[PDB]
DNA sequence: GCTACGGCTATACGG
DNA sequence: GATTCGTATC
């Protein structure tokens, strides 16, 4: 066909297509087919936008065929190939193989997996791509209010808090000191009240914490970033902190903020790089980013 | 600082504002359930808001209770979230607790907040909980009194399917059958407070703020403002907090009062006999059509229309006033729900009983639709014709539509069995009964 | 005003059981601070059973107590929190370790209004993550129980293993009655439910009984200075309550009950080395 | 584009010295706000005629600085379900804010009347425990969608259709603080289209002065039509049939309006006719019915409304 | 009427295990069942009256004692029994030899509605504990009990396939086979295909279609062969396959399915049949 | 160190 | 709102 991409390692495209149920699990999902790898690229809304993205290393085959046009865009159900992929590769003498294949518009995407007895083929019929634009949800390479590198374990620990807590909204603080201390905490208002979940300033959890001045180059100390996100989106970063080793955040002044998952099986491939782009909340209260920072103070 | 209703509230028996006699049913009951074999278990009371239903408990509690309690109340609670305990096991665990209030604990359980009984899955645990505590082997348990307030539910649902629970909030469409008659529950409804206890318990209170509406000069235009409050509602707390916002005014502010809730009979009689205020007929019916919609766009007032016409005159009107009453209303079964059926089919009749009312008439008494009691002889009717039909293919070989049945086989065939067989197990006598 | 600290693993496990049960007992626990311990105690919608915690102050690492600086004079700090909110602080989380649980309140003049009203709690994990949590409190009035020397009469003493393990085996579903017969030679305890019978002797409720007898060998102390009914909830939670902190050294892993008649309510009382527990429950008084 | 508000939202009064209308209960309003004692109050009426705009700034003078922890705004855009009166209502009254004395927690239950039957029988209980704490302040359009417990224990209030004069006062601050020009009749034109409806009548002085800037008869009227129901008025009380068929058609059919809107609206100015007999009504009310099926049914031509007015007609000659 | 039978699972291993494999379908499929016990041979039945029938043969020498007699034909009564509390009593039995003993069932039938007294004893360590169970039945009549006959299946020129052992090779990989299409959630339709060997699962639907494929060797001992099933009947064929060596599998062409299994015995040999339509 | 199982939790269903 | 019975009071 014109696409095709075959693999063993059903489980790394199982976690990476687990990171995609948080946002529905019964909706479609649109697939980028390039020469680099494919990708799913997920929208809720138009508030939140979750990408993947699995390298063409990651499997032992890629051919893409398609030397006309340099991508190609599908839309699928999402629910059908999270229970296709879930083989969970038993039997380890004969390996699962996958196969993954399309031959272009009109074809369906196929999910061929080899059992080495069996053989068996899954079509999915692509939809109507809808007009809408992935480039919206996109964070500035110019505008960084601030930039944040993260572990993935204390970052899940405190999500898995906050939902424990309810959590109906969540803010972020980000202020840097200039006696080289860097502050990062999640603040939360849940039925319980006035929450906070205070980040350390140890390079083993906040490896690099740098607040700007809307320039991406500046280093201003003792000012502070605010984002009041909903927890709703805020949430869908969880199951993705589940897989990862770091998460680099970064915020504009234009309140859009990029978590980006770091995965760390081939040797060459990096890993799935797995990128949720948020939109903050309006926040027509002005007194409560002056409640935040009081808190923040004692 | 302080709401009027709660810094004046009665500390003694006497200062309630109840009529003698519901105040003395109401003790004897009391003391009757506080007895170690009481014949009732469960004091249901039932009323329109604010009739001192739980005035008079909580006052009769603190001279019954210390008498009988070996040597006040216990309300339930519903907003009490306990962990581990899903929400329908709250009222379960209450009674369960409440079962030890016995003597050296004596207490009068009371159930003012009732749990959510709008909800289809806890209403008939409520039930049957009720029921296991009416029917409880127990030989001594502590007297119970539930206490329901008769309000109609608001439409807010969008369906025909609407219950009993959807339509009012009473003590029929919460309690079913058997525990409203069984005989260890004591129910005594309530009435709304009439204009005389009002009028006296309102003096009361501007007497005791003599100095406030003094200051105000609201001393000469007192009398005028208590007479109008006890003349338009019959609310002991609604009232005084109108006393309040008037005497604590400075201007002119037309006072106002919550609306009443004209009943199912109520409302049948307005449109039959007409209003004793307004004169004017279509200002009566759009006001009964913007306060009591729910109620009048159903099928059970057309019903009781045509079933309580008759009751003008006890039968003496012309006949060919009832043919237009009558034909309206078929016409209007045919508008399919239509909101200009309803307001067609009550103004039809009411123009018709204006055109023919003089005075000296003496009226009937009205009744419900006998509907309900017909669909029931259906059903009946419609288990003894299957029962006919099974009867009929296993004990011999022949099939028979139910229309024939209620046509020829529903009397000749049992009229055969009666000679064939029975002259000389089966299905022998008419079907669902003689026509009388 | 106040400052508390746990820097045990037991010791945060018995707070979060002992705090679990009383939040399961009443919707609000209420806790009462003291210059030489901490009271946490819930009582029940009916007022028919009563759980009573007393965290000592040896039982935290530091403990300050600075009622100069609602009151009540017998000077005594009580306030209301939502039981709810408070177990769902002081959880262990899965993965990680609380390597300091501090509970603390200062109702001062200075301190902002973000805080007044709001009570402090701050848990440092293993992590070194701190997360600090404000949940609102009621000042209320401390009411105590005399039942403590009403009664402190024969008196049970029975090791709490097989006793927890036989209530962990019956169920709060369709049994909440607990019979307590005792006498000279043995001891009985049977978790029974009444049969309650409609119209026509239709089953309403349906009755099971699950009964277990203890020998005395097994019992540790009885002085008969008897049938006794009263729920199960309550006895199950508070028996799991002394379990939860692992200790060795007292090596208790008992409880003490006292009763008098069928109307006078049942005493249960356990031990620990900087806890003290006590359960009220009301009793059947059908003789 | 640009950051200028709406003048809807604009000039939305932010105190209760600026919301006209109503004297008699704006002036208790501002009694209660400054004495302190707030009862409970369930404020209804039309649309439009302030009744948030009222509460909202009763709330901010009676609690000051204390309006971010001292309110609890919740409208139908929120989950006013049985849950959340159980925890969040219930957690708020709990609280032990401190205010100064007479002043006083408020809950603005706005639209309360599409508040499900549960929810408000738990807010019985709420309002009847924490009552010398918290106030609830209810906002609706229709008092009889609240039961009857909870108006019990409120105190009514009831907003009125606002008058020519107040309506006109206010546009007249708008119009002095956006620099408008206008002519006596086209105000005029935008208080008779505006019925009663402040809203609406800042919508439509909005519309007129941005498409054609002076505020006369011709440029109002030209932009914003003359009330539907008035037309409809005039098509169902005329004499003759050919004088009551060239206002249906001219007035309503090649202007835009749907025939079932045609007939609903005749229904409603049928029940709300004056100096007409009450068989007449009946009789017409019974044909709008007739109508209003077929309409429903698949029918709606205008020669099925033609026949409609013609029996209407028939009913006022003689039947 | 008098019906007496004991059976012991230790002193025959295959016989016991078929009557676990005929006792866990009859529950996973629906309530109650029917037991006729003939003079010579049990069968235990559940009849829905679309979905499918059961029919298990189980001989009399599969019992240490099989006294049976009755005042009907051939001394037989049929049983209406509720499949949970057999089910129930048999995995206490089962939990019972797993412990460790060699004890017996005595089921006797003790009193239309009657029951069976189902007893057996447990040893813990020397002790004696005796277990008595008392399932309450239903005694079917003669006349109902012949309204119940077991479906037909023909093969004028069909098709039936011999599915591989489970202790072989391919046996695995045939039961992979069969579960692959159990994974998804969405699935309700199975379209089953016979080709003359290869046999394919198809799920074509709206927007999606599954086509898996068997491509190792197979039997078919001595043309289109496709049909409509339901995914529960895949489930219990599953099942039935995964106790059983000989599976004998029949594909008619748009009317119905068979599912047939068998136990050599030998000896009269123990046989399941799913009838599906 | 790995697996089974109990507890916790998200989600579809029912009246 | 209608009738019928029963009080309490002026
Ligand atoms: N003289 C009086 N008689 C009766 N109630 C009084 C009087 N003076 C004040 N009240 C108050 O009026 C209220 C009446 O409440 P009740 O009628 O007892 O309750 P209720 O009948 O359940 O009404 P609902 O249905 O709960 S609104 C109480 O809050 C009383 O304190
Ligand atoms: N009396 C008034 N004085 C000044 N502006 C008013 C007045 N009534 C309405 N408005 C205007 O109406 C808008 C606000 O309408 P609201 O007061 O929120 O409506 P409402 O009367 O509460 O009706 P609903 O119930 O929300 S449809 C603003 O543009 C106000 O300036
Ligand atoms: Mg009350
Ligand atoms: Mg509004």
């Amino acid at each position: 066909n014109k696409f095709s991409a075959s693999t063993v390692h059903l489980e790394h495209i199982t976690t990476a297509l687990s990171c995609l149920t948080p946002f529905g699990s019964k909706d479609d999902v649109l697939i980028f087919i390039d020469a680099d790898g494919l990708s799913f690229v997920r929208e809720n809304n138009h508030v939140i936008k979750i990408q993947l993205l699995l390298s063409r290393e990651l499997f032992m085959s890629y051919s893409y065929r398609n030397e006309t046009e340099d991508h190609m865009k599908l839309c699928v159900k999402i629910n059908h190939i999270l229970d296709s992929v879930s083989v969970m590769n038993r039997n380890s003498d004969d390996i699962v193989e996958c196969t993954l294949s399309y031959d272009g518009h009109g074809s369906p995407f196929v999910l061929i997996f080899e059992d080495s007895f069996i053989s068996e083929r899954v079509e999915y019929s692509t939809y109507l791509i809808k007009d809408f634009d992935t480039n919206g949800l996109e964070l500035d390479r110019e505008r960084i209010s601030f930039e944040a590198i993260i572990k993935g374990e204390a970052l899940h620990s405190a999500l898995k808090d906050l939902k424990e807590i309810g959590c109906k909204e969540c803010y972020v603080y980000a202020k840097t000191e200039a006696n080289d201390e860097n502050v990062f905490a999640l603040i939360s208002k849940s039925q319980l009240g006035f929450s906070k979940i205070k980040l350390p300033s140890n390079r083993s959890i906040l490896e690099k914490l740098q607040v700007f001045d809307g320039d991406s180059t500046t280093v201003i100390d003792g000012f502070a970033v605010i984002g009041f996100f909903d927890f709703t989106s805020f949430d869908k970063i969880r199951k993705s902190t589940k897989i990862a080793s770091k998460v680099l955040f970064r915020m504009d002044v234009h309140g859009v903020l990029s978590v980006n998952i770091l995965s760390q099986l081939p040797k060459d491939y990096p890993g799935i790089v797995i990128e949720v782009c948020m939109l903050e909340k309006e926040s027509i209260d002005e007194a409560a980013q002056t409640e935040i920072e009081l808190l923040m103070e004692t | 600082g302080e709401q009027w209703y709660e810094k004046f509230k009665p500390n003694c028996l006497e200062q309630v504002a109840i009529h003698k006699r519901k105040l003395k049913d109401v003790q004897e009951a009391l003391d009757a359930m506080f007895l170690p074999n009481a014949k009732h278990r469960i004091l249901l009371l039932s009323g329109p808001s604010g009739c001192s239903k739980s005035t008079v408990i909580k006052e009769l509690s603190k001279i019954l209770v210390p008498k009988y309690r070996q040597n006040k109340v216990t309300e339930f609670r519903g907003d009490c979230i306990v962990n581990d305990l899903p929400q329908m096991e709250s009222f379960s665990e209450f009674l369960k607790g409440a079962r030890y209030l016995v003597m050296s604990n004596l207490s009068l359980i009371l159930i003012e907040d009732l749990p959510n009984v709008f909800h289809i899955d806890t209403r008939r645990r409520f039930q049957q909980l009720i029921l296991q505590w009416l029917y409880s082997s127990e030989p001594l348990l502590p007297p119970l009194v539930i206490c329901i307030t008769e309000c109609e539910i608001p439409e807010n649902d969008n369906n025909y399917r609407k219950f009993g629970i959807d339509y009012t909030f009473s003590a029929e469409t919460i309690m079913n059958k058997e525990i409203l008659m069984h005989p260890r529950l004591k129910r005594i409804k309530f009435n709304p407070i009439n204009s005389t206890l009002l009028k006296k318990h309102l003096k009361f209170i501007c007497v005791q703020n003599m100095k406030m509406l003094k200051e105000k000069n609201k001393w000469n235009k007192r009398q005028e403002v208590i007479d109008y409050i006890a003349q338009e509602t019959g609310d002991i707390r609604s009232a005084i907090t109108t006393l309040q916002f008037w005497a604590t005014s400075s201007g002119s502010l037309p006072i106002s009062t919550r609306e009443s809730t004209i009943s199912y009979f109520h409302a049948i009689g307005k449109v039959i006999h007409g209003s004793h205020s307004t004169n004017n007929d279509n200002e009566m019916i759009n006001n009964l059509f913007e306060n009591s919609n729910n109620l009048l766009s159903k099928e059970d007032f057309k019903l009781g229309i045509l079933e309580n016409y008759n009751t003008f005159n006890k039968g003496e009107f012309s006949i060919s006033d009832a043919s237009s009453i009558v034909d309206c209303l078929s016409e209007c079964d045919n508008m399919n729900g239509l909101p200009e059926s309803n307001e067609y089919g009550l103004r039809e009749v009411r123009k018709t009983f204006r055109n023919i009312s003089k005075q000296g008439h003496n009226h009937g008494t009205v009744y419900f639709p006998r509907e309900w009691k017909v669909r029931k002889l259906q059903n009946s009717f419609k288990v003894q014709a299957e029962d006919w039909l099974n009867v009929s293919l296993y004990k011999y070989n022949a099939v028979h539509s139910f229309r024939n049945i209620t046509l020829e086989f529903g009397y000749y065939a049992p009229l055969i069995r009666k000679c064939q067989s029975y002259k000389k197990i089966d299905v022998v006598d008419r079907i669902g009964g003689p026509i009388e | 005003s106040f400052k508390a600290t746990i820097t045990e693993s037991g010791k945060q496990n018995i707070w979060f059981r002992a705090i679990y049960v009383l939040s399961t007992i009443q919707d609000d626990i209420k806790i009462t601070v003291t210059t030489n311990e901490l009271i946490a105690w819930s009582m029940n919608e009916t007022d028919t059973t009563l759980c009573q915690v007393r965290f000592q102050k040896s039982f935290f690492e530091e403990y300050e107590f600075k009622p100069h600086e609602g009151v009540q004079v017998i000077k005594l700090y009580s306030f209301r929190v939502n039981g709810r909110h408070l177990t769902t602080i002081s959880r262990k989380p899965d993965g990680d370790g609380i390597k300091s649980f501090t509970i603390a309140v200062n109702n001062t003049s200075t301190c902002p209004e973000s805080l007044a009203n709001r009570l402090i709690v701050v848990i440092e994990m293993d992590s070194l993550i701190v997360k600090e949590y404000c949940p609102q409190f009621q000042p209320i009035k401390y009411d105590p129980i005399i039942i403590n020397l009403k009664y402190k009469i024969n008196y049970i003493c029975c090791n709490s293993t097989l006793l927890k393990n036989f209530l962990d085996n019956c169920n709060v579903n369709v049994t909440d009655e607990v019979k307590l017969e005792i006498n000279v030679h043995r001891l009985s305890i049977t978790a029974f439910t009444k049969a309650v019978y409609g119209k026509n002797n239709d089953l309403l409720r349906n009755a099971l009984s699950m009964s277990n007898t203890i020998s005395t060998l097994d019992l540790e102390h009885y002085c008969l200075f008897k049938s006794i009914i009263f729920k199960l909830k309550d006895f199950k939670n508070f028996i799991t309550i002394g379990p939860s902190w692992k200790t060795t050294q007292d090596g208790n892993d008992n409880i003490s009950l006292w009763f008098c008649h069928p109307g006078d309510p049942i005493l249960m009382q356990m031990q620990k080395p900087g806890v003290k527990l006590e359960l009220v429950e009301v009793t059947d008084s059908n003789i | 584009l640009s950051l200028q508000l709406p003048w809807v939202e604009k000039y939305r009064p932010q105190v209760l010295s600026d919301i006209v209308g109503n004297k008699e209960t704006i002036d208790r309003l501002q009694q209660i706000a400054k004495d302190g004692n707030m009862p409970h109050m369930i404020i209804s009426g039309m649309p439009g005629i302030g009744k948030t705009t009222s509460v909202h700034c009763l709330a901010h003078e009676l609690l000051g600085r204390s309006y971010a922890d001292g309110v609890l705004e919740l409208n139908a855009s929120d989950d006013r379900g049985i849950d959340v009166v159980r925890n969040q209502i219930k957690h708020f009254a709990q609280k032990k804010l401190h205010l100064p004395p007479g002043k006083h927690k408020i809950v603005i239950l706005d639209e309360a009347d599409s508040m499900t039957a549960g929810a408000q029988q738990a807010l019985r209980r709420t309002m009847e425990l924490y009552s010398n704490s918290t106030r609830f302040a209810f906002a609706c359009n229709q008092s009889n969608k609240i039961i009857e417990p909870l108006q019990s224990r409120c105190a009514i209030l009831r907003y009125s259709k606002l008058s020519d004069e107040d309506v006109l006062k206010r546009l007249l601050q708008i119009i002095k603080l956006e620099d408008v020009k206008y002519t006596n009749d086209g105000l005029e034109a935008i208080i008779f289209t505006a019925e009663g409806d402040m809203r609406q009548a800042i919508n439509n002085l909005q519309s007129t002065v941005a498409g054609h800037g002076l505020v006369n008869a011709d440029n109002v009227f030209k932009i914003v039509d003359s009330p539907h129901p008035l037309i409809v008025k005039k098509m169902l009380l005329a004499s003759n049939l050919e004088d009551s068929i060239q206002i249906l058609r001219t007035d309503l059919w090649k202007k835009g309006y749907s025939s079932i809107d045609i007939v609903t609206t005749s229904f409603r100015v049928t029940k709300n006719l004056a100096q007409v007999k009450e068989s007449v009504r009946l009789e017409m009310i019974k044909e709008i019915g007739l109508t209003h099926m077929r309409i429903l049914e698949g029918v709606g031509t205008y020669l099925q409304l033609a026949s409609m007015l013609a029996k209407i007609h028939k009913l006022n000659n003689k039947a | 009427m008098k019906l007496k039978l004991i059976v012991n699972g230790c002193e025959a291993p295959d016989d016991y295990k078929l009557l676990r494999t005929t006792i866990n379908t009859v529950a996973s499929l629906r309530k109650t069942a029917i037991l006729r016990f003939n003079s010579e041979r049990l069968t235990i039945i559940s009849t829905p009256k679309d979905t499918g029938q059961l029919w298990c043969t189980i001989p009399h020498d599969v019992f240490r004692l099989y006294t049976v007699i009755s005042a009907r034909e051939l001394n037989t009564i049929t049983m209406e029994c509720n499949c949970d509390s057999l089910l129930s009593v048999f995995k206490r039995y089962d939990r019972v030899m797993n412990q460790g003993s060699s004890s017996n069932m005595t089921i006797k039938l003790q009193s239309p509605i009657c029951a069976l007294g189902i007893t057996f004893e447990e040893i813990v360590h020397n002790k004696v504990i005796m277990h008595s169970f008392k399932v309450p039945v239903k005694l079917l009549f003669r006349a109902q009990d012949t309204r119940i006959q077991e479906p037909m299946i023909n093969y004028i020129q069909l098709m039936m396939y011999k599915l591989p052992p489970i202790s072989g090779e391919f046996g695995s990989a045939f039961h992979g086979f069969i579960r692959r299409v159990e994974r998804y959630s969405n699935v309700n339709h199975i379209h089953l295909m016979g080709v003359k060997v290869e046999l394919k699962i198809i799920v074509n639907e709206l927007d999606w279609h599954l086509e898996i494929c068997w491509n190792g060797p197979l039997d078919s001992v001595i043309s289109t062969h496709e049909v409509i099933i339901r995914c529960k009947d895949w489930k219990v064929c599953s099942k039935l396959y995964a106790a059983f060596e000989e599976v004998v599998l029949a594909i008619s062409h748009d009317e119905s399915c068979v599912f047939h299994c068998s136990l050599d015995r030998g000896r009269e040999r123990g046989q399941i049949i799913y009838y599906i339509a």
